[PDB]
């Protein structure tokens, strides 16, 4: 699964840890036997304006 | 004081029941002793902990 979030919203994507994004868009239960991967993408996804 | 053994057995059973009901209302190292206030005033991870 792939999605784009801001900096402060990265820590909210975690098993059990709630917030603002993990309530109506992408919720992870306490059974996530995957592994999150994330990196910075402020070089090809951002533009002026 | 003649009826001692039966009275002692009854008192021991009553004390065991009382201490069991008292231990049910213990903290055991938690913040409270009621489950509703724990499931309603805590995030799911700390709640299940």
């Amino acid at each position: 699964d792939s999605f784009v979030i801001r900096g402060d919203e990265v820590r909210q994507i975690a098993p059990g840890q709630t917030g603002k994004i993990a309530d109506y868009n992408y919720k992870l239960p306490d059974d996530f036997t995957g592994c999150v991967i994330a990196w910075n993408s402020n070089n090809l996804d951002s533009k002026v304006g | 004081s003649a009826l001692g053994k039966l009275q002692d057995v009854v008192n021991q059973n009553a004390q065991a029941l009382n201490t069991l009901v008292k231990q049910l209302s213990s903290n055991f190292g938690a913040i409270s002793s009621v489950l509703n206030d724990i499931l309603s005033r805590l995030d799911p991870p700390e709640a299940e902990v």
